[PDB]
């Protein structure tokens, strides 16, 4: 489909949306999703997209198109996980419990639906 | 011995040695593999920095803001990279790509020393966290034929 560029470009613009909040967090607390975990993260899920664009390059006249979108979907609900992570700080959750049921989500749904529910009955 | 290892190490370390100082170590080396992997990753990774300049550029300024040697900094992301369960040859290139893009930068700031290290961080990742796969890939040789068709 031609809306692979479009969830790629969309990923782009969501981890400069978070790395922009990051920055204005810090200046005036999880389990493996710390500030400084989410950093290293966002670098991996960058290098890991530029990594893939080269595997399909050179594939063709040398990764089906299923398998494309799913590590689309998988980096989806990561970028979801970690957003979910920045909200329930920000709503004063410190219990590390909280932040490892959100990366057990297998989908963004799943981590809307996980949070939504932390935010409503463990705030 | 770790063949693998060493070989992985000596194709890194020249690649990223001679991208960061412009000159070709005329020093010889599994003797034919290496020169052609060595050579493969000269066109492909050529490519790779050029293409995704602007992404590596970012990158490496997220590293910068935290005053830190910037190869301790990068072998803690290259870890989180295949933690997808993904592995492949393209990704492969980008890290030493990446890494290439990054031993250039430490020649700009007087900190050549730092690139043996990079090198060995990078060989530590993809040999002793990807060995099996490599080994069922035909190792480097299965790296010169995924890049050129025959
Ligand atoms: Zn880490
Ligand atoms: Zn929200
Ligand atoms: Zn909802
Ligand atoms: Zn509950
Ligand atoms: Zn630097």
């Amino acid at each position: 489909t031609e809306q692979i560029q479009k969830r790629t470009a969309a990923i782009q613009k969501r981890i400069a949306a978070i790395q922009k909040r990051i920055y204005a967090m810090t200046a005036s607390a999880g389990a493996g999703m710390s500030i400084e975990e989410i950093t290293k993260q966002i670098a991996a899920i960058q290098l890991r997209i530029v990594g893939d664009q080269v595997q399909i390059a050179y594939q063709t006249a040398s990764m089906s198109t299923e398998e494309i979108q799913k590590q689309i979907a998988a980096i989806e609900t990561q970028i979801c996980k970690i957003e979910a992570a920045i909200e329930l700080k920000e709503a004063g959750i410190t219990s590390d419990f909280y932040f490892e049921l959100i990366n057990k989500a297998k989908t963004c749904e799943g981590v809307e639906a996980l949070k939504e529910h932390i935010l409503a009955a463990h705030t | 011995s770790d063949e693998l290892y060493r070989q992985s190490l000596e194709i890194i370390s020249r690649y990223l040695r001679e991208q960061a100082t412009g000159a070709k170590d005329t020093k010889p080396m599994s003797g034919a593999t290496s020169r052609k992997a060595l050579e493969t990753l000269r066109r492909v990774g050529d490519g790779v920095q050029r293409n995704h300049e602007t992404a590596f550029q970012g990158m490496l300024r997220k590293l910068d803001i935290k005053n830190e040697d910037d190869v301790k900094s990068l072998s803690r992301v290259m870890i989180h990279v295949f933690s997808d369960g993904v592995t492949n040859w393209g990704r492969i290139v980008t890290l030493i790509s990446f890494g290439a893009f990054v031993a250039k930068h430490l020649k700009t700031i007087n900190q050549e020393s730092c690139i043996e290290p990079l090198a060995e961080s990078i060989t530590d990742v993809l040999v002793r966290t990807k060995r099996d796969w490599l080994v069922k890939q035909r190792g480097w040789d299965g790296f010169v034929e995924f890049f050129h068709v025959e």
